[PDB]
RNA sequence: AUAUAUUUAUUAAUAUAUUAUCUAUAUUAGUUUAUAUUUUAAUUAUUAUCAUAGUAGAU
RNA sequence: UGCUGACAUGAGUAACGAAAAAAAGGUAUAAACCUUUUCACCUAAAACAUAAGGUUUAACUAUAAAAGUACGGCCCCUAAUUAAAUUAAAUAUAAAUAUAUUUAAGAUGGGAUAAUCUAUAUUAAUAUUUAUCUUAAAAUAUAUAAUUAUAUUAUAUAUUAUAUAUUUAUAUAAUAUAAACUAAUAAAGAUCAGGAAAAUUAAUGUAUACCGUAAUGUAGACCGACUCAGGUAUGUAAGUAGAGAAUAUGAAGGUGAAUUAGAUAAUUAAAGGGAAGGAACUCGGCAAAGAUAGCUCAUAAGUUAGUCAAUAAAGAGUAAUAAGAACAAAGUUGUACAACUGUUUACU
């Protein structure tokens, strides 16, 4: 990665906003993480929330 | 050319993906003048002197007991 | 600026031979000087220790545990609150350090990976 | 200076390959080479051919590579501590992955 | 040059050519026409010198005879200033000459 | 009787001989601190008598000193502070632009050497093997980017 | 006023003995910046050091910064007789010239080179110019020697710095001098109390 | 004497004039800060 | 001066090959030049580039 | 000339934004990337240090190391100046607020010690500009209780010998280069009269905070919608030449570029040369052309007396005789109008 981002917070609301995706906007979101996966990686069921 | 396997001009920049962004976000130890002293909540230890040093005060000094 | 008419000018004033100061320096560089290969610093003059507090950092002196190496989910728990409530405040004291001791060691490692 | 209508379908057809000259023509000038049994252009070497006698040249006239006696002899351990290792940047990955981006030369046909 | 033709100034020999006292001199503020408005209220005046104003006695209470060390020129007053030293006193004071 | 410099020296000798601190210790006890710190691999640039961490952002010298001393029983003699820049990141260009963390990391000059221990083979570990999440990202990379008939172009 | 210190001249063995502000040494200085090392006579040095060592500056061998923190004593050489430590420097700076101007070439095929063949580097910190100064220092000692009561002997700032105590450092001539390998004591802060440490070492020595 | 360079940046300047501590200062800068908060904005002063 | 060869006895010498023509210190701050000092630190043939095709006469 | 979107046409057209390239190899893959070698361009710069600015652009994640002396910030103090601040009743005012005073802020400025390294703390008392001339003096020839002579002329350093203290200490005399340039000095010319603001010893301390630190900065890394011939602060800035940072070259350094390869019709731009003419051109000598030292002499009419005119023009000597770098240097006179030096329509 080269990262430095798991070691603070920073761009928190734009995190935030990322993270808390409308749940009517949640199939276009899932749509393209489906795509990225491999066959072996992705399953069938829903990613349900905490 | 700037980077060998593109050849042609594409819309590419000579560094990073946009030169446009939010202006508006707050400044670092790193931007500004000469001057901008930003500070990181490091050392309200000692006390500034008359002529530009620094004399710590050590009953303000963090240990770690 | 120079020209078709423009005379050279005279050469500096030498001071002469027996009022010209010996140098104080005589004896310069040997000139048998040779350019030889490099010598690059060698860890066989270290005597690094075994007891060194940095590999304190570290687990089992590893530098990554795996998968085996650490503990489990299930045999681990965390502290009960009740349980903590009847420790000494030093034993307390000593509990937090181990902890704080034992991230560190985690953040090394979590920021390697 | 400006055009005063949509040019139609046709007309811009039969001016782009109506003509000859802006077709383009088989190479009827294609031949067999002696060194290796291919096609390859009339009047013209074999690529192929003079790419192996080039890299034969290259293999017998090849210039020692120097290799420094001090870093040669290194000791593992040693060479770590000296020289670690880093992070190249995403232009560097680029630049490092040549087969995405360098042509290498293709074989022709047998000829018959 | 053609701007030396008409300058005619006037020569004084007896005038001071050296700095005032530094004591009774005060650095002149410029406000260049504008007032605290910030707006040009005088026109027609600019930036020039940088003059100090010389605290020059208008009053003359004081009393007593007093020596004039010396005459100078203050930049801004068309008159002249004088050192007045109070014979006795011993203290230097400014007043515009005769 | 003798200059600064000279008696801050002798002073730390002194500590030194006694197994005490070699530095004047403050009078603000933490009990309980909360701060880590990230032990760095060393650079070409760095001796084995150094050590390089990454620390709090709000961590003084004299702090991670007393941190060192302390908790781990290690004497850092001389220590330096190199606050990074913080580079601007965005997900993608729809989202907002914000800089990456301004990270502290203060090397340390230490009486005793040390060297890392040797980073696993991929057969040996199974996290510090970045063949696969590399490999995962170029997945990502390939299908994200793939728009036409590169959907047929084979994986690589 | 006075310009001049000890500092800001060439110091021949002469003026050293009618002064005697340290014994018959020479200071080595890494550079933490670049990796580069700078020779003086003195534990003290300004840019007009610099200016003399840093000649013919490139990319890859650019004129260091004369900033204080970055510089940093890599090793300090003692010898017999003060005009023998001033024939050394003599020896340091001239080694330095044939690598930077005149033999330049045969130098940079003794170097280290990376893929796409520049010099190794880490940034812009080379760990080259330091085995090649501690090289050249074990070259010019031993011309010295050569040439040619008190053992000499070089503290080092650290004995890693050795590129091997049987491969080098074991000639017949310096184990005849008795040439003792010694290093500086590190029960402080090096960096920051260098000086002193050095004043301290040059009365030991005396 | 050409144009378009019209923005020639200096961050202490920026910062004096369009900065959230200057908005807060003045009355009419607290006004906007308002408003732009009303409006729902992220970034409310350089 | 290094590496061969070699008269010769390591080393002189003989021969070619390569490589080199620096450098260091004075002369009251710095710089440059000049001369002494240091050092092996060379004095003619013939080129080349640049100077608007360097400029000029021809062609 | 409806709006949004998609896609056409012009059209595979114009263009690829001042430019020097070659080869060999990385790498039987490279016009375009790296390496080596040759050639070239920049060089008071396309160089080296920097300021400001910025998608970190870096020699990068194992990352831009500071107690202070040619480190800056921070800090102390102020300028211009600012301020829901300030002062039965500070004054004034539809409200807002405004003013005056205080007070706190405000760097572009001020600010202790230091390589024979240096110590900031607490406490007790008590400088506009501008010049460095003359003259005089010391000195080498003359000549040798002369006249000329031309240079020397305040500073900074090592050496030698002393001398004083006992091998430091410091004084003392002794020798010791041209040109720049620099710093502390002194004494000094003019009118345009030249910032602010922040004790002393003595005693006792002082376990040394934070922050900038890459690279980029006459630019592909800021401003210009672009990797944009525009804009962008500072010190350096080989030598050889010269009055000079002019002009030539260019040691070192750094470049040779997001178009190449051919081709060089008409035609356009940018240049060079041109027979006999010699402004016949033309609105108009527009453009181009034209320089018989640049130094030293010598320099009219007129006139406000200011070599203003004037760098006069011509002419002269030093150089040159067929000619044989660049760069500064481009005639004279009448008239209208405006005295002048200046200002103005940033983009007719």
């Amino acid at each position: 990665s080269g990262s430095y981002q798991h070691l603070s917070n920073v761009g928190s609301r734009v995190m935030k906003r990322l993270g808390n995706r409308p749940k009517n906007f949640l199939p276009h979101s899932e749509k393209f993480i489906k795509k990225s996966t491999p066959e072996f990686m992705k399953s069938d069921l829903k990613e349900v929330d905490e | 050319l700037t980077r060998p396997w593109k050849k042609y001009r594409d819309g590419e920049l000579f560094y990073g993906l946009s030169k446009v962004g939010n202006k508006r976000v707050p400044l670092t130890t790193k931007q500004g003048n000469k001057t901008m002293y930003k500070g990181t909540r490091a050392s309200g230890i000692g006390r500034h002197t008359k002529f530009g040093g620094y004399v710590i005060n050590w009953k303000k000094v963090r240990t770690y007991v | 600026a120079r020209t078709k008419f423009t005379k050279p000018k005279p050469k500096q004033p030498v001071l002469p031979k027996d009022k010209i100061r010996p140098p104080t320096q005589l004896t310069h560089h040997s000139n048998n000087l040779r350019i030889t290969e490099p010598i690059p610093p060698t860890t066989s003059n270290l005597r690094c220790p075994d007891d060194h507090p940095l590999w304190q950092f570290f687990s089992n002196k590893k530098f990554i545990r795996s998968a085996d190496d650490l503990p489990p989910s299930s045999h681990i728990r965390p502290w009960s609150i009740p349980e903590l409530r009847h420790k000494s405040f030093n034993d307390l004291h000593s509990l937090w350090y181990n902890c704080l001791r034992e991230q560190n060691v985690l953040a090394r490692e979590n920021h390697l990976l | 200076a400006v055009p005063k209508k949509k040019v139609s379908h046709q007309k811009k057809r039969q001016k782009l390959y109506g003509p000859g000259k802006k077709q383009l023509k088989m190479i009827h000038h294609l031949n067999k080479c002696p060194s290796c049994g291919h096609y390859k252009r009339a009047n013209t070497l074999c690529m192929y051919c003079v790419g192996q006698i080039s890299h034969i040249w290259k293999t017998h006239t090849a210039k020692e590579e120097i290799k420094p006696r001090q870093e040669e002899e290194l000791s593992e351990l040693d060479q770590r501590v000296l020289y670690p290792g880093r992070r190249d940047t995403k232009y560097t990955k680029d630049l490092k992955d040549k087969d995405n981006y360098l042509e290498r030369r293709v074989r022709t046909l047998k000829k018959d | 040059s053609p701007g030396l033709r008409w300058y005619r100034s006037p020569i004084y020999p007896y005038l001071y050519k050296g700095r005032p006292v530094r004591a009774l001199t005060v650095v002149r503020k410029k406000h260049g026409g504008r007032n605290n408005s910030g707006k040009i209220t005088v026109r027609h005046q600019g930036g020039g010198h940088r003059n100090r104003t010389r605290l020059i006695d208008f009053n003359r209470w004081e009393g007593g005879a007093q020596t004039v060390q010396r005459i100078e020129y203050d930049p801004g007053r068309s008159s002249h200033i004088a050192l007045l030293k109070h014979n006795t006193t011993g203290e230097l004071s400014y007043i515009i000459a005769c | 009787d003798i200059n600064v410099s000279e008696k801050i020296y002798k002073w730390t000798k002194a500590g030194i001989e006694q197994g005490k601190e070699h530095f004047k210790v403050g009078g603000n006890k933490v009990y309980f601190p909360k701060a880590r710190i990230i032990l760095l691999r060393p650079n070409a640039k760095h001796t084995p008598y150094q050590a390089k961490f990454i620390v709090p952002k709000s961590f003084n010298k004299l702090d991670l000193r007393d941190y060192l001393y302390h908790i781990y029983g290690l004497r850092a003699m001389n220590i330096t502070t190199q606050l990074l820049h913080g580079k601007f990141n965005r997900m993608n260009l729809q989202t907002t632009r914000f800089r990456e963390p301004q990270i502290k990391k203060m090397t340390i000059e230490m009486e005793e050497p040390f060297i890392w221990p040797e980073e696993p083979r991929p057969d040996e570990n199974s996290f510090w093997d970045s063949t696969t999440p590399d490999n995962m990202e170029k997945y990502r990379e390939e299908r994200l980017n793939c728009l036409g008939s590169d959907a047929n172009k084979p994986g690589t | 006023m006075k310009v001049n210190h000890s500092i800001s001249r060439f110091r021949p063995a002469s003026w050293f003995e009618k002064t005697k502000i340290i014994p018959p040494q020479v200071y080595i200085f890494r550079n933490l910046e670049y990796g580069q090392v700078l020779y003086s006579q003195f534990p003290n040095f300004s840019q007009t050091q610099v200016d003399k060592l840093f000649v013919r500056p490139n990319w890859s061998n650019r004129k260091p910064s004369l900033r204080r923190d970055i510089w940093k004593c890599m090793c300090v050489v003692n010898l017999q007789n003060y005009k023998q430590s001033v024939h050394l420097y003599q020896n340091l700076c001239r080694l330095r010239y044939l690598r930077d101007v005149a033999q330049r070439k045969e130098s940079d095929k003794l170097r280290k080179k990376d893929s796409n063949g520049h010099v190794w580097y880490s940034g812009q910190y080379r760990p080259t110019y330091c085995q090649e100064a501690v090289a050249d220092l074990r070259e010019s000692l031993l011309k010295v020697f050569e040439n040619a009561a008190k053992k000499p002997s070089i503290y080092w700032e650290d004995p890693w710095r050795m590129g091997d105590k049987d491969k080098h450092w074991n000639y017949d001539v310096f184990n005849a001098l008795g040439l003792e390998h010694k290093l500086i004591q590190r029960v402080g802060n090096i960096a920051r109390e260098e000086s002193v440490i050095l004043k301290e070492l040059a009365k030991l020595e005396s | 004497k050409s144009r378009g360079n019209t923005y020639q940046p200096s961050t202490l300047k920026r910062k004096r004039t369009f900065g959230f501590l200057a908005r807060a200062k003045s009355k009419q800068g607290s006004k906007i800060l308002k408003r732009r908060k009303l409006k729902g904005r992220w970034f409310l002063s350089h």
